[PDB]
RNA sequence: GUGGAGCCGCCGCAGGUGCAGAUCUUGGUGGUAGUAGCAAAUAUUCAAACGAGAACUUUGAAGGCCGAAGUGGAGAAGGG
RNA sequence: GACCUGGGUAUAGGGGCGAAAGACUAAUCGAACCAUCUAGUAGCUGGUUCCCUCCGAAGUUUCCCUCAGGAUAGCUGGCG
RNA sequence: GGCGACGUCGGCUACCCACCCGACCCGUCUUGAAACACGGACCAAGGAGUCUAACACGUGCGCGAGUCGGGGGCUCGCACGAAAGCCGCCGUGGCGCAAUGAAGGUGAAGGCCGGCGCGCUCGCCGGCCGAGGUGGGAUCCCGAGGCCUCUCCAGUCCGCCGAGGGGCACCACCGGCCCGUCUCGCCCGCCGCGCCGGGGAGGUGGAGCACGAGCGCACGUGUUAGGACCCGAAAGAUGGU
RNA sequence: CGCGACCUCAGAUCAGACGUGGCGACCCGCUGAAUUUAAGCAUAUUAGUCAGCGGAGGAAAAGAAACUAACCAGGAUUCCCUCAGUAACGGCGAGUGAACAGGGAAGAGCCCAGCGCCGAAUCCCCGCCCCGCGGGGCGCGGGACAUGUGGCGUACGGAAGACCCGCUCCCCGGCGCCGCUCGUGGGGGGCCCAAGUCCUUCUGAUCGAGGCCCAGCCCGUGGACGGUGUGAGGCCGGUAGCGGCCCCCGGCGCGCGCCCGGGUCUUCCCGGAGUCGGGUUGCUUGGGAAUGCAGCCCAAAGCGGGUGGUAAACUCCAUCUAAGGCUAAAUACCGGCACGAGACCGAUAGUCAACAAGUACCGUAAGGGAAAGUUGAAAAGAACUUUGAAGAGAGAGUUCAAGAGGGCGUGAAACCGUUAAGAGGUAAACGGGUGGGGUCCGCGCAGUCCGCCCGGAGGAUUCAACCCGGCGGCGGGUCCGGCCGUGUCGGCGGCCCGGCGGAUCUUUCCCGCCCCCGGGGUCGGCGGGGGACCGUCCCCCGGACCGGCGACCGGCCGCCGC
RNA sequence: CGACUCUUAGCGGUGGAUCACUCGGCUCGUGCGUCGAUGAAGAACGCAGCUAGCUGCGAGAAUUAAUGUGAAUUGCAGGACACAUUGAUCAUCGACACUUCGAACGCACUUGCGGCCCCGGGUUCCUCCCGGGGCUACGCCUGUCUGAGCGUCGCUU
């Protein structure tokens, strides 16, 4: 809100005088003359605790969990269950961390980037975003934002030759260097298993900038890849082996209902 | 008004606080404004460092920052004697000069005369037209590059010394105490004194 | 994508200067394409249309098969009038209803020297944009 | 059934977040009610005319009032 | 007749003017009116917007310019 | 096991009506309101616990004796990009890792063994380990013994087990340690022998030590300063008409 | 008496210039409250803020130490993070509250009076010309300023003058022109891809479907907007170190103009007064035995003076040089001109104002101050007939629609009219329980079981059983070929044509030096480099296991469809 | 029976909620950062063929010129279509113009009264005779002209 919405000469009528003890504008003449004035009840009066500028807008988030957040979701791209669930249709698609040969980083024209994906078999989520071409729903089509669309694929690669003209005019698909990955393009609305196309040159990348867990990261000064809670993950086998159920009693699996 | 166990707040809100708020708003934009400007004008002093000049070597004062050394302002007026060059020539090579600055070392002195030798060694400079007073060839194989950054000598390099393995002599773990400290604030303290009671026992006659 | 910071991209500005605008950007913006036979000969895609070509409407409710010359050009009513396309009132004196020229073909031209001119430059635009291709 | 161009489910996000009251704010509508009322300064009547249409307009005739410190004749300020 | 009155002119807010009534100062006067400080302050009145489930009070202690208010212990709920 | 057609079968809600029974008008302050207490003629829309700073505790997450770039810098000029990523001799600094006294200032490791100075209430040297001891203490270890179609020969298993052992965290107590003070006392050292320095033994004051738990981020609750849940004075001041 | 020179002053519609007033968001100088808080209220707080007054500028102010410090010292101003809610102030209550270190952003320094030297070597105005544009410069000639002091060199970091020493001739502005420019200098105008394809829905399509094996076309162009409804291709535009057109700039190189610099030694010169400081008073400050400012009285010195945060005397030491001046950048910007955006509001909201809004209206004035968006795709805005004096109707007509008819989208509630049903002396309404009537729905109406298997009665087709061929799958195996995982080593292999790291080592390696007697001595070392060693990650055989969500072939088992 | 009343519903009124729309706000950021005596801001009055407001203007008045653009403006008429003339319209905007008041400037503010100079016509006029034009505010700076002083002198008398 502008200043003050209190741009109005206001004072009470106090005494009796049978109404409500609320500001009246001052004058006559005019309808504003006897009406009610400033307070958060009121035709033209002020708003209850106005808003202000001085919100805190920006949140900090430290380094070693946004680092966290995106290692966690480069390693939900590469499971085939988590990419599909999230609703990119990946079935006709080959080896799931989709790698391509560093040549496509120089192509420069559009035809040369579609055919690309219908021989990756990877079109088939780009013709899923041309039927989520729909129109927003509410008001926030008069605050300039009309059309909403799905995320496809992304591409990641590094030495842009080209590689951001050719695809720039393709719907619903993203780049983002290898160096500089965003949890905002990787994880769309928080959820984790964005379908991501590789490049060779990128994918080689990934060694030295994140490390393994024997070598700690070259490109990141002090950071070495997270450890891990669990090692044996599918509590199917760790309940059915052996040690397990050598130690377990007896299952009761009788009912014994309420005798009458 | 206050409760069970808290703290006692002094909030410093009692005035019109709300006129004078600064909300860092353009503080993106004013990060992008000024490295245009670091840009738009490392071009503009194009073959020069950016970063300007060369600083001296100052060690901080206080108890609490006298172990390290700072980039300083300029350069004493008794290193461009030393190190020959002159004054009013300083500034229009590259030296930063700083006529307000005392040596009362020779340590410190002899630091920056070899830095600003070393400076005017690895410094070439260009001719208006191929005339060279004390001046050589062709621009040092056109000179690796043209613009340097940060720093032409990188000022600080603040390095600590080997010293690397002694045998415990006798005379070493024998007599350096603690209290070779206690007495050593004792005489401080009991200086001033003493030398008047040395005053009084002479005037007995 | 729109990349120049200094263009606009929301409803209410750009219906703004639509409504708005002067009557020379008017005529640039009643721009009308040209037929198949017009645009392999003269091979420009489009002209902004002026008093005497002659037009077949190609929507509403007066659809094609009626080659027509043009006969009032309302810029305040972004609105062509054709000289066959008409409308009967109560009255039983018939008046031209109007169109927009979007929704419309010519099919042959009006040729003076400026529009020769026109037609010339945005012809040799074209080739140059060919020649990008290499 | 009306209506004529937008809309919703799920997982997270964010609030100018849900009304019966504040002699609340603004707008609308009742009942009271076809009610109170249209009663200060004496008074109207006949015929006619024009008009779709006359207690009130006009015109004639009668009867009255103001009664020259005027309900008459002109002005100043004010209005425009 | 210390008469009634027009226009002109003078005096202005803790000021004016008053044959004095705290009268009068533009329907406002035991301190005008306009705008701002200002959304001033109130231990004091009024109001405080959806559902279901579970638990559930106190009006007593001690101190306070304290007595329509607080602080403190008791009573409660929530988390373990 | 039986019965029933073209108007009859079944059905319920914001349908109407009838009868029996029960039933005072809500909100609100209050010991108590149906009140001869106040607000409410009716309807629609609006309408009152917000943000910001500080602090406390709870919870979730990351790292962990550390932790955090928040302020800068770097990246090609990109819509989204006022984002994201990076720095590391950019960690300066903040908070934590050490307390204590007004200050000068000082500043947290003990127990077992052997030897000798009058083993003299006082002590000194050396080794060995090394955060004391007592009482409870989840868990764990050992466990005599015992438990199955014919008796003597042996090994995994399993469950019961009196008792014993090592005892986490935490609680209570005793002892010690550091800083301030107090009483009592003797000894030791010399960048120089003094109105010097250091040590002891007892009792006390401290928000201390006794093998560290913090930091950053998010959320919830509480309190405070701000117009501060909303509305309300009689006023005071400044400058004008 | 007069004449003249000056000195102090007057007049002019004298020749030529300048100042006034507006805006005021940000900046500078003043001046200045009270609400409020303290649960009262006086100091305090609010607050040196609001209001008042005066000045600017695109920034302004500040700014090159009469500084900080106290140790190995830093080195103009402004700004940011910290210092820090800290030292300090305070009915020591409520509350208030800096600075220096340190890390950054930006960085730039200078000038005069005085002191002396130089024949006033200086400046202003007018007259004509060398040469000139868009006018100001050197020149030629008088009238002034000025010795009561213009100009040159000169500044506290020292300066000057003279010897001697070793070097050097430079720079600035104008003048055409040629070449660029870092997002690729800026301004303006005019242009640049591809479906209007076939069928179909509709008032009208921008809908729905469709395009052979090149994926119907374009795409560095799928921002947005108008378009008879939802459009990459219909049309603006958008993309593009895209072109072409005109205009305006920053700096090459011909002619002006301006031209001795440094070093050592010697001699000589050297600084701002009613100011500092003190006393007192009032405000201000965190500034406390007085931080700053001001009035008044007193009033300096020159080995002086200021400061060194507890008044005072002595002493030593540190530090700066006051009472004159200028200065870019980093910083501020709720007014102006042009913009771009949004997790914002959507006509009682958002500015008071989406509209003929600071308007209508009100007040003598100061001043107060609204309400009010939407027919339709297009007016196609209802011709004509008839009733009435007209308003108003009945027809007719336009339109997808008048059930959109000129405040006309949608058209709620309160309230009213009328119709239909029902009911009625305990005002009405309500809760529980039934009954009756009405509306409506469901089944379809004495006609609703649905699937499974079995034995039946006739009808029609073809696997299976079992084997042969077959591709694919599951499972298990010597883990065979490939595979890795953990330690244990070696070839120290690649370490010197290997990575990272190390407050490991090497004064016999290497680069300029410091210390004593041109050299010598490791004679003790400084900063920089080299390779030795430890701790980790890369290749080959050796060994241990595991064949793990790492697998392919081989033969087996039993599925499987053809 | 008929009215009156009550409750439901159908339809019509009264009313302008709701939803949908948005050439407006609001906030943030960026570039620039510019008024005036050569007459500013602001105010008054006037200007169209039919014009009240708004908006745009200034007696050249709903705009002239110039350059770009290239056939309209539009509620209705009227008139130029010519554009190998100069060419409608619109934008731009550098050339010209810009009534009265206002710092507001001859004095006043009552459209009041002047005072000098020049030019046209009347007394061929100097001496308060119609019209046109120019000048006439205050402070202040440098210079010029005039000259005040029992101010300080000099030569003279
Ligand atoms: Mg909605
Ligand atoms: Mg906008
Ligand atoms: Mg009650
Ligand atoms: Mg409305
Ligand atoms: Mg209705
Ligand atoms: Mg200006
Ligand atoms: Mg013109
Ligand atoms: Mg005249």
């Amino acid at each position: 809100s502008e200043l003050a919405g209190h741009q109005t000469s206001a004072e009470s009528w106090g005494t009796g005088r049978a109404v409500a003890r609320i500001p009246r504008v001052r004058g006559g003449g005019t309808h504003r003359s006897g009406q009610g004035a400033f307070g958060n009840m009121c035709r033209g009066g002020r708003m209850f605790a106005p808003t202000k500028t001085w919100r805190r807008w920006h949140r900090r988030v430290n380094t070693t969990q946004k680092r966290y957040a995106i290692c966690s979701a480069l390693a939900a791209s590469a499971l085939p269950a988590l990419v599909m669930s999230k609703g990119h249709r990946i079935e006709e698609v080959p080896e799931l961390p989709l790698v391509v040969e560093d040549k496509v980083e120089g192509y420069k024209k559009t035809k040369e980037a579609v055919l690309l994906l219908k021989k990756l078999k990877a079109w088939n989520d780009i013709k899923k975003v041309y039927a989520s071409q729909r129109m927003r729903a509410g008001k926030g089509k008069m605050r300039n934002r009309r059309r909403i669309q799905r995320r496809g694929p992304c591409i990641i690669y590094n030495e842009d030759n080209g590689i951001i003209k050719a695809f720039r005019n393709i719907p619903g698909i993203t780049l983002l260097n290898v160096s500089k990955l965003n949890i905002l393009k990787l994880a769309p609305g928080g959820h984790v298993g964005r379908f991501c196309i590789w490049t060779e040159s990128a994918f080689r990348k990934l060694d030295e900038l994140y490390g393994t867990w024997r070598k700690a990261a070259s490109l990141k000064s002090n950071y070495n890849l997270p450890m891990h809670k669990m090692i044996n993950t599918d509590l199917s086998r760790i309940l059915k082996s052996p040690e397990i159920q050598r130690a377990l009693r007896a299952p009761r699996k009788k009912i014994h209902r309420r005798v009458l | 008004a206050p409760s069970r166990n808290g703290m006692v707040l002094k909030p410093h809100f009692h005035k019109d606080w709300q006129r004078r708020v600064a909300t860092w708003f353009n503080q993106p934009a004013r990060k992008i404004r000024r490295r245009k400007a670091r840009q738009a004008k490392a071009r503009r002093i194009a073959p020069r460092p950016a970063s300007g000049p060369i600083r001296p070597i100052v060690r901080c004062p206080t108890v609490r920052y006298h172990t390290k050394v700072r980039a300083g302002r300029g350069f004493s007026l008794e290193e461009l004697r030393v190190a020959g060059i002159h004054k009013k020539v300083a500034r229009t090579i590259g030296i930063s000069v700083d006529p307000r600055r005392r040596n009362k070392s020779t340590e410190s002195l002899q630091a920056n005369v070899q830095r600003l030798k070393e400076y005017r060694s690895k410094l070439i400079l260009f001719p208006r037209k191929p005339s060279a007073p004390k001046k050589g060839d062709s621009s040092a194989e056109e000179l690796k590059l043209a613009t340097q950054l940060t720093g032409p000598v990188m000022p600080v390099r603040n390095v600590y010394k080997k010293e690397k393995a002694r045998v415990i002599t006798e005379e070493e773990k024998n007599f350096k105490a603690f209290a070779s400290l206690r007495m050593a604030r004792a005489n401080a303290r009991l200086f001033g004194i003493r030398a008047k009671r040395a005053k009084e026992a002479a005037e007995q006659d | 994508m729109k990349f120049n910071p200094f263009v606009t991209s929301d409803r209410s500005k750009n219906r703004k200067r639509h409504f708005n605008a002067p009557s020379h950007i008017r005529r640039k913006i009643m721009s009308s394409p040209l037929s198949k036979e017009l645009r392999q000969k003269y091979n420009v895609r489009s002209m902004p249309i002026r008093k005497d070509d002659e037009v077949q409407v190609v929507r509403g409710h007066y659809k094609g098969q009626q080659i027509g010359k043009v006969v009032q050009v309302y810029r305040k009513k972004y609105v062509i009038y054709i000289e066959r396309v008409q409308r009967e009132k109560a009255n039983g004196t018939t008046v031209h209803v109007g169109i927009h020229p979007s929704k419309v073909v010519i099919t042959r031209l009006k040729l003076d020297k400026d529009r020769k001119k026109i037609l010339e430059r945005k012809a040799k635009s074209r080739q140059v944009g060919k020649e990008k291709g290499k």
